[PDB]
C-alpha cells in the first residue's frame, strides 16, 4: 500500500494516471470542471491500488462517470484529516453517474456525505450512513435520481454492490473483504485478517508498509497517519519540526528551534510580524489589542494616542514587544500622554522604512508628554534618517539633549526638528529627614528664585514603596530652612516621596522649575499586632501541639513567637459543690509564665503538662527579640490538656471496714495527677445473692465519710467497687471488694 | 418550527442560564412585534457579538451553530464555483480564482472570522454574477 | 451727663478746650504727635464734666501733663468699646505726671493698662487695678517711678488720693463719691446712691439722662450704651439701620433694607464688589473660595484652568454671582474645560470694562467642550465690543450663531471673531424602546453616512434621571433597524439616555456624525421588598398596635399594605404534658387569613383578638392594589397578645366530694378565653388548727381525677381553694369550699 | 520658660488631643537637634498653618497667642510713631502716615492677616529708619 500527496485537477484528467502506483492519497482528489471528458474517459478507468484518501474527494461537472467504484473500486476509508466544508466528498451535477457501488467503502473517519443534481445517479438513500461516517450531522443528498444487509430495507450501494458492513466486532479497524475483522492497528480493511502489517489504513500510524502504535525516529511520528524520516522531514522543512517524537509542521507555543527540534522557549515567541503594510498607525487601545504578542515585526509604526489621565495600565500589556524597530516609527498630535517610556523592550530605530523626508522618526503635536525613558538605566540608539521632535516642547531641550546624545543622533538633526514649557531649570535638594514608625520629619532650607517672590512653596508627591516597580504642597520659606512631617505612614513601610516648587508662572520668563530629590523611605517597626489561630491543639497527654497564625501587624522584621504558658489552679467550685445525685449531676468546664521565643514554627508542641489540666497560654507577636523588643500584646488562651484513662481511675480495690449492726464503712485513693481534677467517686455495693446498687460519693462527702459509709446491710458476704470520676469523664473501676457484713 | 424548537431548547437553556432568560424576554417582546423572525434572530445574534461573553458567545453558537455559517460558506462556494467559469466577465472569473484558494486557504485555518469575511466578499462578487 | 464724639488730638493742641462740653466721650481721646507741647499746655487744664470714654486715652509725644486728676477728677469709667491694642490707654515717656491721682477711676469694663518709662510718675503698684480693670491680668506697668486702706501696700493714687472704695456689693456698678453703692444700671459712679437717673456711666443704656436696661423706640438701642432717635439714626445713616430694634451701623448677614429696618434678605446679599483694580484672573480654587459671595460685582475677570474628567463638581460651588458683568470676563488656555455654564446667575456682559480694540470678551485654547449653556432658557446677553473665540474650533460655528443671536451680538461681531472639531452635523433618531423594571429595550434605524463606510457603530452615554440637574458603544448596522437592551436598572427608576456616533474621523470636511437624542426613561415597578421593623405590640389583652416600617425596595410607587393575620392554636405538647412537678414546670412559648390592606399607615390597631394568644401575622405590601397586585413576599411574625392576670382563674368554689377514708374529691371550671391556655392549677388547702398546704393538679391530673382527689385529710372541718396557671402566670383563687372530714 | 510650661501644658493637651502629642513628638526632635527654640517654634506655628484644621487652629492658638500679634501689634505702634516725626525720609514719613490709617482700621477689622502684613509693614519702615 503505496502512499501519495492529494491535489486537485481541473479540466485535465491526464493526472488521474498518475495513480496507478499509489494506494494512500496524502491529501485528497479534486476534479472540477471537465467539460473536456466523456463517458469513454471514466467508465472503467480504474486504480485498484487506491484504498483511502486522508482528506476528502469532489467530483462537479464530471461528465462520463458512470459508477464510483470505477476509478478507485478498493477506496475504503477516508481519514478526512482535513475536510472541505467538514465534507468528504463532492458529488454534484452529473448526469452520467448512475451509481456509486463502491463495493469496499467501510468508514469515514471524519465528515458526512454530500450529493446532489447528479442525474441517474441511485442507491444513495440505500446507504446506511450510521456505520460508515463518524459525522452524520448532514449528509447532504438531494436533487439526484435517488441481497444486502438490512437496516431500518437492503443497504447497498447497488443491489449486486452489497454493502460491505463488516461484524460488529471489528470495530472501525475494519474488515477484509469477505467481511473478517482486521487488526486494532487497521483502519478499514487489510489484506490478511487480524495482521497489523496487512492493513490499508492504520489507527495509529503507518510504518514501512506497517501499522504500529508509534513511529521510531529518524521516521519520526506523521500526523496520527504514519512515519516519515527525518531527512524527509528536513525535506518538509525547506521545500516541519520533531513535537513529541512527532515532525509536526511546525512547534506549539513556547517553543523554539533546536537543529528541528522543538524545544521550549522563554514562553513568549519572538513572532516576526511582517505589518500589513509594514505599517499600523496607533491611537487607541484596541489598535494594539488586535496586535497583541508581536514579539518580532517587519515594519514601521505611526502613533496618535488619545490619553489624558492616570489610565496607563490598559496599555503596555499591549506594547513594548522589541528592542529594535527596523523602519521609523511616527507620532503625532498625541494626546495629553506624559510618558514615553512604557514599550518594554524598545532600544533603536533601525529606520530602514524612512519617513518622508528620509526621516525614521518624527514628534510634533504632541505637546504633552513630560515623561519619556529611563535611559539613566536604559540605552537608546538610532541607526539613520532625520528625526522629528518640533512643536512639542512640554518638555523642552533639556532631556532631549540626552536623547539624541544617547541615540548617537547628533549628525541627524538641527534644531528645525525640535521645540507649558515645564522644563525645571532647578532641582531642589533635600536636607534632613528624621523617621518614626508612622511619622516622618523632612527638612530644607530657604532657596528663593533671585526674584524670591517667585516661589509659591513647594508640592509634594510621594507613594508606599514597597517595590521598585516603577501628594500635598507647601508655601515659600522667610528670609528660614523649612521642613516636614506627616503621620498617614505606617511602621516599617518603603515610601517613595519627592517634591517640586510651588511657584509664580512668570508668563513671559515663566519660571523654568525647581524640582527636588526622589527617596524610598520605611518608617520605623513597632509592636506588631496580637498573632491569630491559638488553637492548643493536644498530641498527647502532656503534649500540647499549640497553633497560631501572624498577626494582622507584623510592624517590623519578625523575630519571634514570645510565647507564655502556665498551668491553671482548678476552679474551688469543684472543691466546693456536691454531685451526689441519682443521674450523677458532674461538674463541665511570683509567677514567671514558662515561655519561649518559637521562631518560624506557628505551632508548638509544649510538653511536661498534664492531662486534661487547665492552662493559660499567652503568647507576645515580637518584630524584636532583644531584652527591650517591639512586642504586641499577647495572644491567649486557657488551654486544657488532653485526658488519660488512668488519671481519673481508683488504685487497688476499696478499703472497708464493718460493724455488726450492717454498717459498712469505705476509703480509697485517688491519683494526684488527675485528668483536671477529680471531684467525685461512683460508687457500687453488692452482696450474693441480691444484686448491686449504686451511689456516688463527692470529695466532699469523701471527707465526711472517710470516703463512703453504708448503713443497714443485709447480713452475709458483701462486695464494693468504686470508680473515680474526673472532669474528663469516669476512670476505671476498684478491684472488686469483699467482706462480710 | 425549528426556530420555535429553537426557541423551547432556549426555555431549557434559560432555565440553567439568566442570559437565556432576556433572549426569551426579547423573544417574546418581538413576538409582540411579530415582524421578520430573521432579522430580529440576526439582530440578536449581533448583540451577542455585542455582549460576547464566553456564555454569550456558548448561547450564540448554540442558536448560532457556527457551523450554520459553515454550510452557507459552501453555498457562497458553489455560487463561486458557477462563477470562476461561467461569470459573465473575465474580471470576476480572476476574482472568483482568488477567492477559491483563499478560501481553501481559509477552510484550512478554518477562522469564523476569515469565512465571514470571505464569503462577504463571494456575495459582493456573485452580486455581478447574479 | 454731657456726651461727645470721640474724637482725636494729634499734632495740635488746639482742640482740647472743646473737651468743656463733655461727660460721655462716644468713642476716644487720642493726644499724641506734637513735640511742641509742654508743661505749660496740661499743668492746670481741667474738664472736669468728663466721665467716661468709651473707648481708650493716649498720651505720648504730647509733653506735659502733670497729674490725671487735674485733668478729669471725675473720670470714672471706659467702656473699652474698642481699645489702644487692648489697652484703655498708654502713658510713655512723660517725665512730668507726679501721679495719675485719678480719685474717681473705678470701672474699665474692658482692657488692661500699659504705662512705660514715665519718670517721675509714682503710685502706679499701688493702684488697686483689680476692681477697676475687667482685664488686670494683660497690664504693662514697667520702667516708670513707681495712709490710705492696704490690700495684698496701700491702695491709692496718692497718699492722699486714696483708693475710691466701694463695697464689695456695689460690683462694677460703681458707687457714689461717698462710697455708696449705686444702681445696678450705673456703672462705676453715681451722684446720688441706688437712683439709675443719678449715674454716671450706664450698665446698659444711656437714655435722657437716665440708665434704662432696654432702648424704646424711636430712642432704639445704641450701640449697648445708650439710646438714639431714629432721626439721628438717619442722620448718621446718611454721614445706620435698625436691628433688634437697634440701630446699628449695618444690618448683619442675611438682611436688606427696609426704609432703616433691617429687613432679612434671601440670606445671600448684593454685595457689590470694586474688584482689584475692578479686575481677577481665576486658574485654582482658591481665588473663587477667596471670592465668594459677590452677589454684585465692580470689575472685571480672566480665567484660565485646566482639567482632566468629570471633576468640575469643585468649580461652580464659587460660581456665578451675578447676572451680569460690568466689563468683561476672559478665558484663555483652559484647554480642558467643557462648558461656559458654570455661572449660576450670570445673564449679560455689559462690556463696560472693553478689552484692547473696545473688545468685551476673548477666547482660545479650550477644545473640550460638551456643553456651553442652557440657551434653551439661557438668556445670556451682551451689551457692547467685540469678542474672540479662535484657536476653539473643537466647538463649530453652528452654536456661535446661537450664542451670537442670544448675546444679540450680530451687530457686534465678525468671523475675524472665531478659529478635531466633533459638531455632529445630523441627528441619530430612535426607533423604538420597551421597558422592564430592570432590563430596557431600544430600537433605531440602520443609518448610513453618504459614505456609509465612515459609519463605525454608536457611543451610548445614559445615566439615572430623578432630576435634570445637569455609557457603551456600538457597531455598525446594515441593510435595517437596530436596537440595544440592557439587563441590571432597578425598577420604576428614571434614567436618561442618548446617544453618539461611532464613526471614521476622516481629517477632510469630517463626517461630524448623526447626534442622537436624549430620552429620560424610568423602568418598569415590580414587587417590592418584605416590609420591615414588623412589632405586634398590644395596647390591649384583644388589641394589637402593630407597627412596621417600609422595605428595602419599594420598586414602584407604594399602594398599600396587605396585611395578614390569624389566631394561632396553642402548641399540642402544652396541651397534652403534665407539668404538675413540685417547682412548677410551666411551659413557655379555604384557609382565609384575616387580612386588610392597610395604606398610609405603618402600624396597625387590630381587635377581637385574646389576652396572650398566638397569633400568626403577614403582610404582603404592595406597590400594586387592584389587579395582580405587584407584592414582596409578606412580612410575618407570631404575633402573642398581651395577657390577662384575670383569664387564668377557676370559676366559683371548688365542686368536692368526701369518702370516709379522710379523701375528698375536687373538680372546679375554667375560663373559656385563657392566657393563650391553661395547663395546670394550683391547689391549696386547710384545716383548723393547722396551715394551708399546697398541691397541682396539671390538664390530665385533672381529667383522670376530674380535677384533684386529696387523700389522708386530718380529722375536721376543711378546707380547700384553688387557681389556674396559664402560660402568662395564674389568676385569682376560687372562692372557698369548706367540707368535713 | 514659658517655653518649657507651654511644653508641660501641651502635654495636658495631647491627652486631649493626638495631634499635640505629636507635637511633643516633635518637641522632642527639637530637643535632639537643640537648635533655636524660636526657629522650630516658628516653624510649627506655620506648619499650624500649613494642616490648619478648626483642631490644628485652636491648638496654635493656645500655643501662638495670636494676640501676640496685638503686642507686636502696639510695639509696631510705636516704631511707626517714632518714625512719622523722626524718619530720615519724608517718604517714610508719608508711609508711616498711611500704616497709621492702615492700624486703626485693622485694629477695626481686627484681623491678624492684616495686621501681619501691617506690621511686616511696619518693620520695614522702621528697618529703613533705622
Amino acid at each position: 500500500g503505496e502512499v501519495c500527496p492529494g491535489m486537485d485537477i481541473r479540466n485535465n484528467l491526464t493526472r488521474l494516471h498518475e495513480l496507478e502506483n499509489c494506494s494512500v492519497i496524502e491529501g485528497h482528489l479534486q476534479i472540477l470542471l471537465m467539460f473536456k471528458t466523456r463517458p469513454e474517459d471514466f467508465r472503467d478507468l480504474s486504480f485498484p491500488k487506491l484504498i483511502m484518501i486522508t482528506d476528502y474527494l469532489l467530483l462537479f461537472r464530471v461528465y462520463g462517470l458512470e459508477s464510483l467504484k470505477d476509478l478507485f473500486p478498493n477506496l475504503t476509508v477516508i481519514r478526512g484529516s482535513r475536510l472541505f466544508f467538514n465534507y468528504a466528498l463532492v458529488i454534484f451535477e452529473m448526469v452520467h453517474l448512475k451509481e456509486l457501488g463502491l463495493y469496499n467503502l467501510m468508514n469515514i473517519t471524519r465528515g458526512s456525505v454530500r450529493i446532489e443534481k447528479n442525474n441517474e445517479l441511485c442507491y444513495l438513500a440505500t446507504i446506511d450512513w450510521s456505520r460508515i461516517l463518524d459525522s452524520v450531522e448532514d449528509n447532504y443528498i438531494v436533487l439526484n435520481k435517488d441481497n444486502c444487509p438490512a437496516t431500518v430495507v437492503e443497504r447497498c450501494w447497488t443491489h449486486s454492490h452489497c454493502q460491505k458492513v463488516c461484524p460488529t466486532i471489528c470495530k472501525s479497524h475494519g474488515c477484509t473483504a469477505e467481511g473478517l475483522c482486521c487488526h486494532s492497528e487497521c483502519l478499514g480493511n487489510c489484506s490478511q485478517p487480524d495482521d497489523p502489517t496487512k492493513c490499508v489504513a492504520c489507527r495509529n500510524f503507518y510504518l514501512d508498509g506497517r501499522c504500529v502504535e508509534t513511529c521510531p525516529p529518524p521516521y519520526y511520528h506523521f500526523q496520527d497517519w504514519r512515519c516519515v524520516n527525518f531527512s524527509f522531514c528536513q525535506d518538509l522543512h525547506h521545500k516541519y519540526v520533531i513535537h513529541n517524537n512527532k515532525c509536526i509542521p511546525e512547534c506549539p507555543s513556547g517553543y523554539t528551534m533546536n537543529s528541528l527540534l522543538c524545544t521550549p522557549c522563554l514562553g513568549p515567541c519572538p513572532k516576526v510580524c511582517h505589518l500589513l503594510e509594514g505599517e499600523k498607525t496607533i491611537d487607541s487601545v484596541t489598535s494594539a489589542q488586535e496586535l497583541r504578542g508581536c514579539t518580532v515585526i517587519n515594519g514601521s509604526l505611526i502613533i496618535n494616542i488619545r490619553g489624558g489621565n492616570n489610565l496607563a495600565a490598559e496599555l503596555e500589556a499591549n506594547l513594548g514587544l522589541i528592542e529594535e524597530i527596523s523602519g521609523y516609527l511616527k507620532i503625532r498630535r498625541s494626546y495629553a500622554l506624559v510618558s514615553l517610556s512604557f514599550f518594554r523592550k524598545l532600544r533603536l530605530i533601525r529606520g530602514e522604512t524612512l519617513e518622508i523626508g528620509n526621516y525614521s522618526f518624527y514628534a510634533l503635536d504632541n505637546q504633552n508628554l513630560r515623561q519619556l525613558w529611563d535611559w539613566s538605566k536604559h540605552n537608546l540608539t538610532i541607526t539613520q534618517g532625520k528625526l522629528f521632535f518640533h512643536y512639542n516642547p512640554k518638555l523642552c531641550l533639556s532631556e532631549i539633549h540626552k536623547m539624541e546624545e544617547v541615540s548617537g543622533t547628533k549628525g541627524r538633526q538641527e534644531r528645525n526638528d525640535i521645540a507649558q514649557a515645564s522644563c525645571e531649570n532647578e532641582l531642589l535638594k533635600f536636607s534632613y529627614i528624621r523617621t518614626s514608625f508612622d511619622k516622618i520629619l523632612l527638612r530644607w532650607e530657604p532657596y528663593w528664585p533671585p526674584d524670591f517672590r517667585d516661589l509659591l512653596g513647594f508640592m509634594l508627591f510621594y507613594k508606599e514603596a514597597p517595590y521598585q516597580n516603577v501628594v500635598v504642597d507647601i508655601d515659600p520659606p522667610l528670609r528660614n530652612h523649612p521642613g516636614w512631617l506627616m503621620r498617614g505612614l505606617k511602621p516599617w513601610t518603603q515610601y517613595a516621596i519627592f517634591v517640586k516648587t510651588l511657584v509664580t508662572f512668570s508668563d513671559e520668563r515663566r519660571t523654568y522649575g525647581a524640582k527636588s530629590d526622589i527617596i524610598y523611605v520605611q518608617t520605623d517597626a513597632t509592636n506588631p499586632s496580637v498573632p491569630l489561630d491559638p488553637i492548643s491543639v493536644s498530641n498527647s497527654s502532656s503534649q500540647i501541639i499549640l497553633k497560631w497564625k501572624p498577626p494582622s501587624d507584623p510592624n517590623g522584621n519578625i523575630t519571634h513567637y514570645l510565647v507564655f504558658w502556665e498551668r491553671q489552679a482548678e476552679d474551688s467550685e469543684l472543691f466546693e459543690l456536691d454531685y451526689c445525685l441519682k443521674g450523677l449531676k458532674l461538674p463541665s468546664r511570683e509567677e514567671h509564665r514558662p515561655f519561649e521565643k518559637v521562631v518560624n514554627k506557628e505551632s508548638l508542641v509544649i510538653s511536661g503538662l498534664r492531662h486534661f489540666t487547665g492552662y493559660r497560654i499567652e503568647l507576645q507577636a515580637c518584630n524584636q527579640d532583644t531584652p527591650e523588643e517591639r512586642c504586641s500584646v499577647a495572644a491567649y488562651v486557657s488551654a486544657r490538656t488532653m485526658p488519660e484513662a488512668k488519671a481519673d481511675d481508683i488504685v487497688g480495690p476499696v478499703t472497708h471496714e464493718i460493724f455488726e449492726n450492717n454498717v459498712v464503712h469505705l476509703m480509697w485513693q485517688e491519683p494526684k495527677e488527675p485528668n483536671g481534677l477529680i471531684v467525685l467517686y461512683e460508687v457500687s455495693y453488692r452482696r450474693y445473692g441480691d444484686e448491686e446498687l449504686h451511689l456516688c460519693v463527692s470529695r466532699k462527702h469523701f471527707a465526711l465519710e472517710r470516703g463512703c459509709r453504708l448503713r443497714g446491710l443485709s447480713p452475709g458476704n458483701y462486695s464494693v467497687r468504686i470508680r473515680a470520676t474526673s472532669l474528663a469523664g469516669n476512670g476505671s473501676w476498684t478491684e472488686p471488694t469483699y467482706f462480710y457484713v | 418550527s425549528k426556530l420555535e424548537e429553537i426557541e423551547e431548547l432556549l426555555k431549557e437553556l434559560s432555565k440553567t442560564n439568566p442570559l437565556a432568560k432576556d433572549i426569551l424576554w426579547v423573544i417574546e417582546v418581538r413576538t409582540e412585534d411579530g415582524h421578520d423572525p430573521k432579522s430580529e434572530l440576526v439582530f440578536i445574534r449581533q448583540y451577542l457579538k455585542t455582549l460576547n461573553t464566553p456564555e454569550a458567545r456558548e448561547i450564540l453558537k448554540i442558536v448560532a451553530p457556527g457551523s450554520e455559517v459553515k454550510k452557507e460558506a459552501f453555498k457562497a462556494f458553489m455560487d463561486l464555483m458557477d462563477a470562476l467559469f461561467l461569470a459573465k466577465d473575465p474580471e470576476i472569473k480572476k476574482k472568483a480564482e482568488e477567492l477559491i484558494k483563499k478560501l481553501e486557504e481559509a477552510d484550512e485555518k478554518n477562522n469564523e472570522e476569515e469565512l465571514k469575511k470571505v464569503v462577504e466578499e463571494a456575495k459582493k462578487v456573485y452580486k455581478s454574477v447574479k
